[PDB]
């Protein structure tokens, strides 16, 4: 009898439960680094006293002992340093063995083999493979997160909420992160194998996967495709031919599957929250605690001015220059880890933003940027801090440009307009947690001023009191199909009567400020006595905005006002029209492996038919993949009632998400929390 | 619903050209890859060509590279297949199909047209030659014996066959035709008879080929 | 590239469940989505599964799909078989350029007794040899289900060149028949010891043989 292995029992279910990886829909062994796992190995005899056993684990195509991507270890007393295997018991020919990886092991798929030295002879057999993840339960892991409820929210929750809209109207969409769905973990690992860092130098790339700063950076870079290799094709054009409207996605699952199955070819099309939701799946799946952050009025300053410019003409059109300097909202991610590169005070939440691309400066993403560091203006620290600081801190400079004379002049500088209502989902609920005070000191504080100057450090001319002030107000209900009713309020603050000319326009836009089409314009001249206040009505019919309104449902309203011998005043507001309501109802108790009938309700509010009607539904633990249901054309003002079944696989509170689309309403959303009984 | 209407198929001689068209309705044409897929009679589905939604990525089966060209016209909602250098093995029903996938470079055919038929033959109209399939010289005189007619090398379809001017129908089966690499059709007809009828009852197949206006009779006789 | 290999045929009785597999020859079955199509006689194909296991709007819930990484295969499973499910079924996938179809599987929903084919192989007639041609004719009848494979052999040599075969079709007694042909020159005919027609039905192979030097 020369010593050899007969079987190995990996005790997969037990180890996954101990490792907090039991929720993944997978039969693989999935472990977290730095933590032991127990296997039973059946040999052909008891251990001979001359003989030797070594385990070998390796990851990646060029594994190296000096790079920590290969390790060779005997049965021993154990180890801090590295990998170790402890013989816990021998029972006949069966060995109870506790194997452990270091807290600094690279994540990813590993192979394990066993090399047996016996009778001046050596055997070797492949034992199997496993996946190794970051370990936010382990206090020596860089991703350690100590609080149980936060760890559950930020690693283990597969349903999410992303805040959208504007500073005037904060809404939300549901997002199915779906990191436990079939093949999603494996696809998120594949992101790392598809990076340019991997193709160029796989040995270095794999060895680098021990560092969450590196993994987060590579992951964030891959989501918004900057070549033909990333996950999503970005598109803020309003025109989504060849693809899906970015607003029609409800989760990361469909995206990541389509990516993989297409040969890792970009999925068409995403915008910033689509990237953030997808990046969030990847991070949580690999064990980096993470969450989605929305910033309102988010500035795009690549110039390190800490200021952006927006251009108008005297006729009250937004111009293309700077029309997207300040996004109504912009969504990114935070991940949770220490920053060994920065030091003890810069640990915790780190900004990771898949959206940015500046090829001229080699930026395929931003971060990780210590939020602590952003807030103190330590913008010399790695990575992408000047851009991130600016996103939440920039000044807004408004310019007039007159195409007839080619003259440009600075109208106003406005501080405190950018970086507002910075929002993320609360732990354990759908509430909006405001985290503005994490990125910034309080508005118009000494600290705020110190931080801004500090940061600025590391990176006519007169001032008017105009006679006339203005404000755009909404009258009544903003909804697609209904007319838009606004009023421009002007008030004369000077000691004398003034005559003001007002030129006004209204442009459909994408939420970042991409201008689509003029749909309405007006002008007015009026005299106002001192303190007089006047109202000019703005009415935009359905027929006027319908042809150019995008899934954003947004319209940019501008009024440039001018009294003789005074600087212009620019009054502006981006409005959001509500979709018609789409309702979901569960018609009986949700229980695991029992059919649950669900009802969609929709009333067409248009006096025309809506056609090409599709209802799309998904929800982790409720449906496998997604349901797409062809809905009959609705006539004018007609209602629709669609019944469908889900079939829950997992108990607890789950999230059902529904998209209804037709020719006139590209992406109406609905969501339901459903409590699923066991 | 989605409609795909194919046209341009017909009879053409080897070496020459056809151009197929497919006009689509009932979806956004420019959202989807489109494909030609073909099926030779009695055979499987063979993909011919794909064109991407934006016309900028094309693929061809190896069997057609060099010879066929796919294109599409957005304004006409149409897809085209230019088929040069035709060979009789290109004979097939040619389906236009819409790709299922929106916004990824995966492929599958969610809607198929009814197809346009392409037949590649250099044949002229031609009456068949009829050859006997003589019953086994070894046949139990208390069992049964197969005999038949091979109806060879006719064009175009169809042929019909009777036995004993339609007096014999019990045990008769006339098979579907095969199109040969020659571009001519053949079929057979068989009748299973009492082994003991052989060499007393007469067996004649009557072969009718309306396109050549020919009826051919063939007496089929036991061999030794 | 790769090929997709399906069984030539499968049968089951009404109400029962059947599974049809589709094996990918290289690369993982799970790398690319798998679709399934139903094709009835005289009709264009229609899609019954897309994206491995999703059911198109209006396909019944008796149709499901799955992937088995163990065997590198996809499967279509039809529960509660009805007579109308009898059809040809094709799987399909792609690499990032090319679309691949499997060979197709005939699904018989059993409604008569299984019945082994009767096979007769006819040598070339003297009339045909006199016209300087030769055709071996292999006629196959009275079988059910209506699915067969036919192979030809000339001495030690499997033969495909000059072979044409018909798809099975219904006889007037409700069973099936098929025909196969081998065209050869009279020299080829006379220069082999023997030729065989081999017919496989429901996993059993019958062989018929003729020779230029023997009465048959």
């Amino acid at each position: 009898a020369a010593l050899g292995v007969q079987s190995i029992n990996w005790q997969t279910a037990f180890n996954r439960q101990a490792h907090h990886t039991d929720k993944f829909s997978s039969q693989e062994l999935i472990l977290r680094r730095g933590q032991n796992f127990q296997v039973l190995m059946i040999m052909n005899k008891g251990l001979g006293s001359n003989e030797r056993l070594e385990f070998i684990v390796s990851t990646g195509p060029y594994p190296s002992e000096s790079a920590m991507t290969k390790a060779v270890f005997p049965l021993s007393n154990g180890s801090s340093g590295g990998w170790s295997a402890v013989l816990q018991a021998s029972n006949g020919n069966t060995l109870t063995i506790s194997i452990s990886s270091p807290a600094s092991a690279p994540i990813g798929r590993y192979t394990m083999a066993l090399q047996i030295f016996s009778q001046g002879g050596i055997s070797s057999v492949k034992l199997g493979t496993f996946i190794l993840l970051f370990n936010p339960w382990l206090n020596v892991d860089s991703v350690f997160m100590g609080n149980h409820a936060e760890r559950e929210e930020y690693v283990q929750e597969d349903a999410g909420i992303i805040f959208v809209g504007s500073t005037n109207r904060i809404g939300m969409i549901g997002w199915n992160f779906g990191q436990f769905e079939e093949d999603i973990l494996s696809i998120c690992l594949s992101i790392l194998d598809r990076s340019l860092n991997f193709r160029r130098d796989a040995a270095t790339d794999v060895a680098s996967r021990n560092d969450p700063k590196y993994v987060g950076r590579v992951l964030s870079a891959m989501i918004n495709s900057n070549d033909d290799n990333g996950v999503l094709a970005g598109n803020w054009s309003g025109t989504y031919t060849g693809g899906r409207d970015p607003r029609s996605w409800n989760g990361s699952v469909e995206i990541l599957k389509n990516w993989k199955k297409s040969g890792f070819s970009p999925v068409r099309y995403g915008q910033c929250w689509v990237f953030a939701g997808t990046l969030n799946t990847a991070l949580r799946s690999l064990g980096i605690p993470s969450r989605v952050i929305t910033n309102f009025n988010s500035a795009h300053d690549t110039d390190r001015n800490l200021s952006v410019d927006v251009y108008y003409d005297p006729m009250g059109n937004p111009l293309d220059k700077g029309s997207d300097s300040v996004w109504n909202f912009h969504v990114w991610n935070e991940g949770w880890f220490v920053r060994s590169d920065l030091g003890p005070s810069y640990g915790g939440w780190q900004v990771l933003d898949a959206t940015p691309q500046e090829r001229s400066q080699g930026v395929f993403q931003c971060g990780p940027a210590s939020v602590i560091g952003v807030r103190e203006g330590d913008v010399q620290l790695n990575f992408d801090m000047p851009f991130i600081f600016a996103e939440v801190n920039a000044d807004r400079i408004t310019w007039l440009y007159d195409n007839t004379t080619g003259k440009q002049w600075k109208n106003s500088v406005n501080s405190h307009t950018i970086g507002r209502y910075i929002s993320t989902k609360a732990v354990g609920s759908n509430a909006r947690m405001d985290v503005t005070d994490k990125y910034k000191y309080p508005e118009g504080s000494d600290q705020e001023r110190q931080v801004f100057q500090k940061a600025l450090g590391k990176l006519e001319t007169e001032e008017q009191e105009p006679s006339i002030i203005g404000k755009l107000k909404v009258a009544g209900m903003l909804a697609v199909g209904k007319e838009v009713n606004l009023v421009l309020l002007l008030k004369n603050l000077s000691r004398d009567t003034k005559t003001v000319t007002v030129n006004m326009t209204a442009w459909t836009i994408i939420y970042n400020g991409t201008l689509v089409h003029e749909v309405w314009k007006d002008s007015a001249t009026m005299s106002l006595d001192p303190e007089e206040e006047a109202e000019h009505p703005i009415k935009i019919s359905y027929a006027q905005y319908e042809k150019y309104l995008k899934s954003d449902n947004m319209i940019r309203i501008t009024a440039v006002c001018k009294v003789p011998d005074e600087s212009e005043v620019v009054v502006e507001r981006d409005i959001i029209l509500d979709n018609p309501t789409l309702t979901l109802e569960v018609l009986n108790e949700a229980r695991v492996r029992k059919p649950v009938n669900v009802q969609m309700l929709f009333s067409n509010p248009l006096d025309e038919p809506v056609r090409d009607c599709v209802l799309m539904v998904e929800g982790s633990g409720l449906l496998l993949g997604n349901l797409k249901i062809d809905v009959p054309t609705l006539g004018p003002k007609e209602g629709s009632r669609v019944r469908f079944d889900i079939l829950p696989s997992r108990s607890g509170t789950k999230q059902l998400l529904a998209d209804f689309s037709c020719n006139k309403f590209p992406a109406i959303k609905a969501m339901l929390s459903i409590d699923v009984a066991e | 619903e989605v409609q795909l209407v194919e046209s341009g198929g017909g009879l053409v001689q080897p070496g020459r050209s056809l151009r197929l068209s497919c006009t689509a309705s009932g979806f956004t044409f420019d959202d989807y890859a489109m494909h030609w897929v073909r099926q030779a009679p009695g055979k499987g589905l063979e993909w011919v060509s794909r064109i991407s939604w934006n016309s900028r990525s094309i693929a061809y089966a190896d069997s057609v590279k060099g010879r066929f060209t796919i294109s599409r016209d957005s304004a006409k909602n149409s897809l085209y297949l230019q088929m040069n250098s035709l060979r009789t093995e290109d004979t097939a029903l040619y389906y236009c199909a819409k790709d299922h996938y929106l916004g990824s470079d995966s492929y599958g055919m969610d809607v198929w047209g009814q197809g346009t038929t392409v037949t590649v033959s250099s044949a002229s109209t031609k009456g068949p030659s009829v050859f006997p399939l003589a019953p086994s010289s070894k046949s139990t005189s208390g069992g049964t014996a197969a005999l038949g007619c091979l109806v060879k090398d006719y064009f175009p379809e169809p042929v019909t066959v009777s036995w004993n001017s339609g007096a014999l129908t019990s045990g008769v089966h006339t098979f579907p035709a095969v199109l040969q690499s020659s571009g001519l059709y053949s079929l057979s007809s068989v009748v299973t008879v009492p082994s003991s009828s052989l060499g007393t009852q007469t067996y004649i197949c009557n072969v009718n080929h309306k396109p050549s206006n020919t009826k051919v009779d063939k007496r089929v006789e036991p061999k030794s | 590239n790769f090929m997709l290999t399906q069984p030539h045929s499968v049968s089951e009785s009404p109400g029962k469940t059947v599974t049809i597999s589709c094996t990918r020859s290289s690369g993982s079955i799970d790398s690319n989505y798998v679709q399934w199509y139903q094709q009835r006689p005289g009709s264009a194909p229609t899609i019954v599964i897309h994206e491995d296991n999703q059911r198109p709007s209006g396909v019944p819930d008796r149709f499901s799909g799955s992937i088995d990484t163990s065997s590198n295969s996809a499967s279509l499973t039809i529960s509660g078989l009805k007579t109308e499910d009898e059809a040809d079924y094709y799987c399909q996938s792609y690499d990032p350029s090319n679309v691949v179809f499997g060979g197709g599987t005939k699904l018989t929903v059993l409604g008569q007794p299984k019945a082994a084919p009767s096979v007769t192989l006819f040598p070339p007639s003297s009339e045909e040899l006199q016209a300087n041609k030769a055709t071996l004719v292999c006629l196959i009848s009275d079988f059910y289900p209506g699915a067969v494979t036919v192979a030809w052999k000339a001495d030690s040599s499997p033969v495909k060149a000059g072979v044409e075969t018909t798809t099975p079709s219904k006889q007037s007694n409700n069973k099936y028949a098929a025909s196969s042909y081998l065209s050869l020159t009279p020299e080829q005919w006379k220069s082999h010891r023997s030729y065989s027609c081999q017919v496989t039905h429901e996993g059993s192979t019958v062989e018929k043989t003729v020779a230029p030097t023997e009465c048959s």
